[PDB]
């Protein structure tokens, strides 16, 4: 006997949100932290059709580098503003093409080329620790969309193998032994990975 | 007197607001909470009448402000310098676009002047 | 009495009233005796007809040449004359032992045939005392007249404090100033006031109450010979430095010497012309309203940022608030925002509810109370200002959900650390609360949702929540609407929960039918 | 009408100001009820 009408902050409009939000949550999915009924089961599965359709969604590069170029309205050359913000107009021209790619190898050749001119003698990893988060976002981007379907996904993989991997070698007892050693100095990894194969069946299922 | 809306009315203003964001921290909004609070009641005899929305930092969130207790309703926001997220303007018309809300005080500093 | 004669046959200063008046003033029957004595601005009925010769412009005291034929009637020898009495007053009337303290030998008569019973019980209650019979007044006002009187007869009033609100003759809450009586009429109590006091001699502070009517007749009670705890509701309107004042009285320092004074009196602030009290009677003038509040580390003296002109302070036991305006609406107000505040403070917050809604009943708004107004208000056990049930069980649950997993992690990794392979299943996400409010419990489960999200299982539902969980105890909700505050006393036996200034409280019972082991293993033998 | 009113408002009394420099405790202080203050963590 409850009021469901406030229970309506799940989702947002942002995909942005949308993205790191479902994100958190799923990684806290295979943390452990797994829902133990059939609602649940169900209902982050229809999160993940959110997902999908995201992440066929070309707006994901648009909605991050809008929000970074953002947050740094100062600290900014206006000749490399200007030159990014102009070509990302005519990504945005080019966006819903058959023919449509990131143009981040163009943006890597354009700041390293002032990157090669070099506002020099102060300021250089000054420079680079002002314009970081662009550095490892083109790291993800040079693959494409599903750049991004292989990374994110592989990633998780490997955390489920990781985890389950080192769980069964021998029998439980001893390989829970064998975390006692292979990380004698501490224990919170461990307990989180207890945690997380403890709700395995979830896990399994999903 | 009945509502804010009664107020505006019998008043003779021309716009309802219900929901102010406090663009700012520390003693900037908790001042400005304990004046509008007294003034609610003193109006209204209902503090919570003006619903206020803040912006929690992993940091500020640790260290317990009471600004965020006193607060009415909060939004866990990016940490850091108060550029990556007191300054995001754009980002702040998103939280305000989003609710929606009605108005923004910055009191002083972090974006006064843009 | 005692005390300022060790000191003075020690030269010791004392701060308060000499020897004799203190004694021949603060015996109570001694005291009614001098009120009777001198003009008796309105005293009871059972003392109409007491009085005593002239104590005159000079040194007074208590002599018993007359007072004694006069005295033993007011200490009714039998029935009789105490029914005669009765009849003089006019029922109702009340049978006092005249030697009785702390309440014994205290009986209500509404008419003469209830009278001898409990004539004989009060004489059975202190045997051998005489005992007398006085008016049980009608429902009045009960009101405050500081005084201040120096060594050389000089002796003022300033203002008054109405203390109508009262608890089993307990007074509760305090106001300045009592605008409700008439301005003539207080100043004439006034000057009744001093002339009493002038007439004994007093030498310090003191406080003159009075019993006033809505009709408009007023009845002396008591005087109070010495100081009082709601004493500095005066050093706030009146920009006097009290207790260094009475010391100045200690140390024979005229009145007209003190610089508020002077001030009050609108003279220079470093003069020493004599001031005629009587010809500058009307210059001051109250300045605002204060209201004053009995409140039930250790001593926290309790003001915050919520507002100026308003503090207050609690002891370990009882403390005060006092909340200055420029007006009593303005100062309502400002003692409103204070209590919300001062209110989600925990042991006092359910009593306090109901003193918030009492300040805010339409009664006190209006100044439409008296000393039994509270006494109506009480017997009335109005239980408001009280959280959504369901919000209650949910932040219980969780608190005790909380509570129990810090338990369970702690022991977990404490032990972990310690090395033991325990067993998986301990390490549960798995709540289940059993939680009884009147009667009914609510029965829910709580599933562990995310290092900062907890879900909500309510009887086959599903509501997923989040805390960012704090430091030092607390847990605060937000949703749709807004965000909320919570604070987990937990006892033996019952669930004391907070939810910002509200307070509820939830019991645990099956022990009286059900034998519960609180261990594993076999069952040897009954 | 201010200008026909500028003479009519008056100062009452005077305030002194000072800044100093849980983790935010509005510190009041009991020198004076009408005299009070706090203190962020930073500056009060």
């Amino acid at each position: 006997s409850l009021p469901r009408i406030q229970s309506t902050a799940l989702r947002g409009e942002k995909l942005h949100r949308v993205f790191h939000y479902v994100l958190d949550n799923l990684v806290n999915v295979m943390n452990g932290y797994c829902l133990p009924d059939p609602f649940f089961s169900s209902k982050v599965k229809d999160w993940v059709e959110r997902l999908m359709k995201t992440l066929r969604d070309p707006s994901l590069p648009l909605l991050e580098l809008q929000d970074i170029m953002t947050s740094v309205s100062g600290r900014i050359p206006p000749n490399v503003e200007k030159s990014i913000k102009k070509e990302m107009a005519q990504y945005a021209s080019n966006i819903t093409s058959v023919l449509c790619q990131f143009p981040s190898q163009q943006i890597a050749n354009i700041l390293d080329s002032h990157a090669a001119t070099l506002n020099r003698k102060s300021e250089r990893e000054v420079f680079f620790m002002n314009t970081q988060s662009i550095v490892q976002l083109v790291q993800r981007y040079r693959s494409g969309i599903r750049g991004h379907m292989k990374a994110v996904v592989m990633d998780l993989l490997r955390q489920y193998l990781r985890v389950e991997t080192q769980f069964q070698n021998g029998h439980y007892d001893k390989c829970v032994f064998a975390l006692r050693e292979e990380n004698k100095s501490d224990m919170n990894t461990v307990l989180n990975y207890i945690f997380s194969h403890a709700q395995v069946t979830k896990k399994n299922l999903l | 007197v009945a509502s804010p809306a009664e107020f505006v009315t019998r008043f003779g203003g021309n716009k309802v607001i219900e929901k102010v964001l406090i663009a700012n921290n520390g003693i900037a909004a908790v001042k400005c909470m304990r004046s509008i609070r007294r003034w609610s009641y003193e109006m209204f005899r209902n503090e919570r009448a003006i619903r206020f929305v803040v912006m929690v930092t992993p940091e500020d969130l640790k260290a317990n402000a009471e600004y965020i207790k006193m607060a009415d309703h909060y939004v866990p926001v990016p940490g850091g310098p108060n550029n990556n997220n007191y300054a995001n303007v754009e980002l702040i018309l998103d939280i305000a676009k989003r609710i929606p809300v009605q108005a923004v005080w910055a009191g002083w500093g972090h974006a006064s002047e843009n | 009495p005692k005390l300022p004669e060790l000191l003075l046959k020690n030269g010791i200063a004392f701060m308060g009233p000499p020897s004799q008046a203190m004694w021949a003033l603060g015996d109570k029957i001694a005291s009614s005796i001098v009120a009777q004595t001198a003009g008796i601005p309105t005293l009871p009925w059972s003392g109409s007809g007491l009085r005593v010769d002239w104590q005159e412009n000079d040194f007074s005291k208590r002599i018993l040449n007359v007072p004694q034929e006069l005295y033993e009637k007011g200490y009714v020898k039998d029935v009789d004359d105490g029914l005669q009495a009765a009849e003089e007053v006019g029922y109702p009337v009340m049978i006092k032992a005249s030697e009785g303290g702390g309440g014994k030998g205290i009986r209500k008569v509404n008419n003469a045939d209830d009278f001898p019973n409990l004539f004989r019980q009060v004489q059975a209650e202190v045997p051998g005392s005489p005992i007398f019979v006085m008016r049980l007044a009608k429902q009045s006002r009960h009101l405050e007249v500081q005084i201040l009187a120096d060594q050389y007869g000089n002796a003022i009033s300033l203002f008054g404090r109405d203390c109508s609100v009262q608890r089993r003759h307990q007074k509760i809450i305090e106001e300045a100033p009592a605008t409700i009586a008439t301005p003539a009429v207080f100043e004439h109590m006034e000057q009744c006031a001093v002339k009493l006091a002038k007439m004994v001699g007093y030498v310090s502070a003191g406080t003159v109450e009075y019993l006033y009517s809505q009709d408009g007749s007023f009845y002396f009670l008591e005087l109070n010979p010495r100081l009082q705890v709601e004493h500095p509701c005066t050093e706030m309107v009146a920009d006097v430095n009290l207790p260094a004042a009475q010391l100045q009285i200690a140390m024979g320092i005229p009145l007209y010497r003190i610089k508020d004074i002077r001030m009050m009196y609108g003279v220079s602030p470093w003069g020493d012309s004599p001031i005629d009290f009587e010809d500058s009677a009307h210059v001051p003038c109250p300045r605002g309203h204060v209201i004053a509040a009995r409140i039930t580390g250790t001593v926290q003296e309790l003001n915050f940022r919520s507002n100026k002109n308003v503090w207050g302070y609690f002891s370990v036991q009882f403390g005060h608030c006092f909340s200055w305006g420029e007006n009593r609406e303005e100062a309502i107000s400002n003692m409103v925002v204070a209590l919300k505040e001062l209110s989600i403070r925990g042991d006092f917050r359910t009593t306090v509810e109901y003193l918030i809604k009492l300040l805010e009943t339409e009664s006190f708004q209006m100044n439409r109370i008296d000393t039994g107004w509270l006494d109506r208000l009480i017997a009335e056990k109005v239980q408001a200002e009280r959280p959504d049930t369901m919000l209650g069980v949910v932040c219980g649950a969780l608190h005790v959900a909380d509570v129990s997993l810090r338990n369970s992690v702690s022991n977990f990794l404490h032990s972990l650390e310690r090395g033991q392979v325990l067993p998986a299943h301990t390490l549960l996400n798995t709540v289940d609360v059993e939680l009884i409010y009147e009667g009914v419990k609510y029965v829910l489960k709580v599933t562990r949702q995310s290092p900062n999200s907890y879900v909500v299982i309510m009887n086959g539902s599903c509501v997923e929540v989040d805390v960012h969980r704090l430091s030092d105890g607390g847990l605060l909700l937000s949703y749709d609407g807004s965000s909320y505050t919570t604070y987990m006393k937990e006892e033996v036996d019952r669930y004391r929960i907070t939810i910002g200034n509200k307070t509820c409280v939830f019991e645990k019972e099956n022990d009286p039918s059900v034998m519960r082991s609180p261990s594993a293993g076999k069952l040897i033998q009954y």
